[PDB]
């Protein structure tokens, strides 16, 4: 999953 | 949340197998500058500026200048009694065969310099460069990385703009590469490293009590770590400023600096  | 430090020791006396989650908050108390904050700049810039693909695609000279400067500062700054506390925790609790591992979105590796060996850098490091071209990952901790960044960096409004041509930044010394040389950073809008992703979920899976320390808990997916270990029935206790998005998920919520409560904690 991807840094916010 | 509950409030009660006694009712947390009684769980931290027994847990075999402890997670520690810790974000800016451990760094800041060091004062390790964010540039998150309001307020909280670089030249004319913050991280959610300069921390991006798309700052690195348009303009790779001044995000390095933006990455030296925070690799520099790094000399003037240490561990605090957060990091010292969570560090000799993991001392004292090896040596009884019981297990703590610190997962840390910091990239200032603080918790390292206080002596923490179990350590997932989630976000990567200041202090490792990775090759745009070949992918591969080195530690760094050079100063200036590289000649043409020597005395830049300079934080100051009005401070011009080194403009590097991008041959004269940091470049990968593996034969025949060399390549255009990145921080080994994780940035808005990139994902985290699968790998290390299967060691956090790992851990997360098997502890039996877990701290989150110092975040917001509202970067992503970071922010989904601690309530997973709710889920189990494991104890989840926050060491915030103020509360979070999350703090009413959590058995405890310990307000104040982690410098300040965290000592007592895991004494
Ligand atoms: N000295 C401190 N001790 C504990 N928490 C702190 C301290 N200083 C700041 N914090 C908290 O750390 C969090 C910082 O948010 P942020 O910059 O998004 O970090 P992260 O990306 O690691 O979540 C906020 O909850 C902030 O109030
Ligand atoms: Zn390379």
């Amino acid at each position: 999953f991807s840094k916010q | 949340p509950s409030s009660s430090m006694a009712d947390f020791r009684k769980f931290f006396a027994k847990a075999k197998h402890i997670v520690i989650i810790s974000g800016a908050g451990v760094s800041a108390e060091s004062g390790v500058p964010t540039f998150r904050g309001a307020g909280g700049y670089w030249r004319k810039w913050q991280a959610q500026d300069l921390a991006t693909p798309l700052a690195f695609a348009h303009n790779p000279s001044r995000v390095w200048e933006f990455y030296h400067y925070r690799r520099e500062v790094m000399g003037s700054k240490e561990p605090n009694a957060g990091h010292r506390a969570i560090a000799e925790c993991e001392t004292r609790l090896g040596k009884q065969g019981r297990r703590v591992v610190v997962i840390t979105l910091n990239i200032d590796e603080l918790h390292r310099k206080a002596g923490t060996k179990n350590l997932l850098e989630i976000h990567g490091s200041l202090f490792k460069t990775r090759c745009t071209s070949c992918g591969v990952v080195a530690e760094n901790y050079k100063s200036p990385i590289c000649p043409a960044l020597s005395g830049k960096g300079a934080p100051e409004p009005g401070t011009q703009d080194a403009s590097i041509p991008v041959e004269k930044l940091p470049r990968c010394e593996e034969a025949g590469c060399g390549g255009l040389l990145r921080p080994h950073v994780v940035w808005f809008g990139e994902n985290l490293d699968p790998a290390i992703l299967e060691e956090v979920d790992r851990e997360l899976a098997h502890c039996d009590l877990c701290l989150v320390v110092g975040t917001s808990s509202v970067v992503y997916p970071a922010a989904m770590f601690a309530p997973q270990v709710a889920a189990r029935g494991v104890p989840v206790a926050e060491f915030n400023t103020e509360t979070t998005p999350a703090t009413n998920r959590f058995r405890f919520h310990f307000q104040g600096p982690c410098g300040t409560t965290l000592p007592e904690a895991l004494a």
